[PDB]
C-alpha cells in the first residue's frame, strides 16, 4: 500500500497525486526514521481510502528534500492537491500520529461548529436570565441586581465579542478595518473586565448576606448596589476604551507597528504595562477577593460546627450532612469553573510579558476562547434558585 | 426538615409566654432562626430573629419586652415574651433561613402556634 518515491517520479506520485498523500523523508542511518517505519505500515492499512502513505529514502534520492526546506528527519509532509497542508520534524507514537492525521484530513470543521454552540449557549442562557429577573417581581432582589450586571456583560460577549472573534479565526484576517479592530478589542476587555469584577462583587454580596444578614440589610441598599455596579462598569471602561482608543496599550516594537499600520491585522499586541495592569484589574484582584471572601464563608461554617460540638458537653461530634456537602460543591463550582476558564489565558498573558516566544499563538487564542466559555457557564452557576427555576419554566411556554 | 412549635396559648395582659421552635432536620451550620407573627386582618411581620453567629434583630414594637435566643447545640430557638399586650395577639410562625446554597437562602416555615392576649 506504501508508495516508494524517486526524484523523477516525485511530481507524478505526489504533486499530481489524487487526494491526500503523506510523504515520509527517512534515511538508513537515522534511528528515529527506523522507529516510525512500522507505525506508517499500520497507518497505510488503517487509513486506506482517506490518505496514501509515500516514503522517500534521502540517501538514494537527495534532490527532492532541499526544494521543501527539510532541516531534520524524520519529517512527515501531508500534501493536498499539489500543496503542503501540514508539516512535522519529530518521531511520534501511533496514537499521537493518528490524532495529527485526523485533525488535518477533515478540513477545523469541529473548531467552527464549537464557536456556534458557544454563541448559542451565551445568548440563550443570558437573555433567559435578564428576561427571568426583568419579568418576575419575586426575582428583583439585591443579589439579582449584581446578577443582572453580570448577565448584560456576558450577553454583549455572546452578541458582539465572540462573533467578530469567530470570523478573525475562520478568515485568518480582520475584514472590518482599523477602527472596528480597536472598538472590538475595547468591547472585549470592557465586557470581560465587567463580568469577572461583577463575579467578585457577587462573592462579597453573598458573604455579607450569609455571615452578617442584619448588617447586610442596612449596609447594602439599592442605591449602594447601583453605585457598586456603576463603579465596576466605570473601571472596566477606563481599563478597556480609554487606553485602547487613545493608543496607550501600543508597543513601540516595529513588528507590532506593522500590525497597527495594516488594517487587515487585528493581533492583540500590548506593552508590558497594559498587559500587567489590565490583567491585575480584570482578573487577579477579582480572583484574590473571591478566594479571600469565599474562604471566610468556609471558615465561618467550619467554626460554627466547632461552637455546636463545644456546646454539646462532649455528647455528640457533628459530621458533614447533605447541606454542608452541597455548599462545599457550590464553592467548588464557583472557584473551579471561573479559574479553569480564565486562569490559563491570564497566566499565559503575564508569561508573554516576561518571554514572548515561550507560549504559541494558537494556545494564547485557545485560552481566550476558554475564557469566553465562562460567559455561558455563569447562568448555569448563578441562577439555580427555586425562584429562578420557576420563572425559567414559566418563560419557556 | 420539620419546625415543631410550642409555648403559645391564652395569657392575661401584663403576663409572659415562652415560645420554643425545635428544628428537626438537615440545616446548614450558618442560618437565621426567627419568629414572625400574623395578627388578624394584618400582613405577616418579623417579631425577632437570631443569626447562627449570634447577631439579633427585633421589631421596635417588641424591643425591651421580647428576647430571642437559640439552644447552644440543637437547632431550637426561644422567644421569651414579657409584658404581653392584646396588640401582640397573632399566629406566631417559626422560620429558618438556610444559607447552604451560598448564592441564595432557602426558607422553612412552621405551621404556626396561636398566641391570644386578653385585657
Ligand atoms: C457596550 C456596552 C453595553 C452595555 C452598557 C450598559 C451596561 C449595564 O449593564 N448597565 C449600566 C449600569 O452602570 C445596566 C445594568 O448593569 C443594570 O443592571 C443596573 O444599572 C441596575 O441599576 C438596573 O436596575
Ligand atoms: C478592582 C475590582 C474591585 C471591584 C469592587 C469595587 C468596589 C467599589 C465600592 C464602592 O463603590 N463603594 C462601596 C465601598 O466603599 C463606595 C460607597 O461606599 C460610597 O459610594 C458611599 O457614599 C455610599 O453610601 C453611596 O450611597
Ligand atoms: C487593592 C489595590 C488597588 C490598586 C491596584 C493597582 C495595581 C496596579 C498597579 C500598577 O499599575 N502596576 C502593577 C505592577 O506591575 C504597575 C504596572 O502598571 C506597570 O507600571 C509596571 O508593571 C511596568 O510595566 C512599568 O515599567
Ligand atoms: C471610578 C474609579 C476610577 C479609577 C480609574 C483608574 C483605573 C486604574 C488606573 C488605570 O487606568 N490603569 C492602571 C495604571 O497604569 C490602567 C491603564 O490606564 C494603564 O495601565 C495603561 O494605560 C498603561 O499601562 C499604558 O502604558
Ligand atoms: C465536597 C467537596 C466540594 C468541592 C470543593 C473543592 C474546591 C475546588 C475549587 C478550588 O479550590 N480551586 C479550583 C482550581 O481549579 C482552587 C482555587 O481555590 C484557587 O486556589 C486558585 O484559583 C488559585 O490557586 C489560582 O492561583
Ligand atoms: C493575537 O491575536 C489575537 C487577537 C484578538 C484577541 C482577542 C482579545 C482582544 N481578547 C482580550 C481578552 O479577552 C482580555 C480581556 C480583559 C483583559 O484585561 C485583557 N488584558 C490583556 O492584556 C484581555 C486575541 C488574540
Ligand atoms: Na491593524
Amino acid at each position: 500500500k506504501i508508495i516508494h518515491l524517486t526524484d523523477d517520479s516525485f511530481d507524478t506520485d505526489v504533486l499530481k497525486a489524487d487526494g491526500a498523500i503523506l510523504v515520509d523523508f527517512w534515511a538508513e542511518w537515522s534511528g528515529p526514521s527506523k522507529m516510525i517505519a512500522p507505525i506508517l505500515d499500520e497507518i497505510a492499512d488503517e487509513y486506506q481510502g482517506k490518505l496514501t502513505v509515500a516514503k522517500l529514502n534521502i540517501d538514494q534520492n537527495p534532490g527532492t528534500a532541499p526544494k521543501y526546506g527539510i532541516r531534520g528527519i524524520p519529517t512527515l509532509l501531508l500534501f493536498k492537491n499539489g500543496e503542503v497542508a501540514a508539516t512535522k520534524v519529530g518521531a511520534l507514537s501511533k496514537g499521537q500520529l493518528k490524532e495529527f492525521l485526523d485533525a488535518n484530513l477533515a478540513e477545523a470543521k469541529v473548531m467552527s461548529l464549537l464557536m456556534a454552540l458557544v454563541v448559542l449557549l451565551i445568548v440563550a442562557g443570558n437573555v433567559l436570565v435578564i428576561a427571568a429577573i426583568g419579568s418576575t417581581q419575586r426575582l428583583q432582589t439585591l443579589t439579582n441586581l449584581f446578577i443582572t450586571s453580570l448577565a448584560c456583560a456576558d450577553l454583549v460577549v455572546g452578541l458582539l465579542v465572540v462573533p467578530f472573534g469567530a470570523t478573525l479565526v475562520v478568515r485568518g484576517t480582520w475584514l472590518w478595518g482599523s477602527f472596528l479592530c480597536e472598538l472590538w478589542t475595547s468591547l472585549d476587555v470592557l465586557c470581560v473586565t465587567a463580568s469577572i469584577e461583577t463575579l467578585c462583587v457577587i462573592a462579597i454580596d453573598r458573604y455579607l448576606a450569609i455571615t452578617s444578614p442584619f448588617r447586610y440589610q442596612s449596609l447594602m441598599t439599592r442605591a449602594r448596589a447601583k453605585v457598586i455596579i456603576c463603579t465596576v462598569w466605570a473601571i472596566s471602561a477606563l481599563v478597556s476604551f480609554l487606553p485602547i482608543m487613545m493608543h496607550w496599550w501600543r508597543d513601540e516594537d516595529p513588528q507590532a507597528l506593522k500590525c497597527y499600520q495594516d488594517p487587515g491585522c487585528c493581533d492583540f499586541v500590548t506593552n508590558r504595562a497594559y498587559a500587567i495592569a489590565s490583567s491585575i484589574i480584570s482578573f487577579y484582584i477579582p480572583l484574590l477577593i473571591m478566594i479571600f471572601v469565599y474562604l471566610r464563608v468556609y471558615r465561618e461554617a467550619k467554626e460554627q460546627i466547632r461552637k455546636i460540638d463545644r456546646a454539646s458537653k462532649r455528647k455528640t461530634s457533628r459530621v458533614m450532612a447533605m447541606k454542608e456537602h452541597k455548599a462545599l460543591k457550590t464553592l467548588g463550582i464557583i472557584m473551579g469553573v471561573f479559574t479553569l476558564c480564565w486562569l490559563p489565558f491570564f497566566l499565559v498573558n503575564i508569561v508573554n510579558v516576561f518571554n514572548r516566544d515561550l507560549v504559541p499563538d494558537w494556545l494564547f487564542v485557545a485560552f481566550n476562547w476558554l475564557g469566553y466559555a465562562n460567559s455561558a457557564m455563569n447562568p448555569i452557576i448563578y441562577c439555580r434558585s427555586p425562584d429562578f427555576r420557576k420563572a425559567f419554566k414559566r418563560l419557556l411556554a | 426538615v420539620q419546625l415543631q412549635e410550642s409555648g403559645g396559648g391564652l395569657v392575661q395582659a401584663g403576663g409572659s409566654l415562652r415560645l420554643s421552635c425545635a428544628a428537626s432536620g438537615s440545616i446548614f451550620s450558618i442560618n437565621t432562626m426567627g419568629w414572625y407573627r400574623q395578627a388578624p386582618g394584618k400582613q405577616r411581620e418579623l417579631v425577632a430573629a437570631i443569626h447562627s453567629g449570634g447577631s439579633t434583630n427585633y421589631a421596635n414594637s417588641v424591643k425591651g419586652r421580647f428576647t430571642i435566643s437559640r439552644d447552644n447545640a440543637a437547632n431550637t430557638v426561644y422567644l421569651q415574651m414579657n409584658s404581653l399586650k392584646p396588640e401582640d395577639t397573632a399566629v406566631y410562625y417559626c422560620n429558618v433561613k438556610d444559607y447552604g446554597a451560598v448564592l441564595y437562602e432557602y426558607d422553612y416555615w412552621g405551621q404556626g402556634t396561636q398566641v391570644t392576649v386578653s385585657s
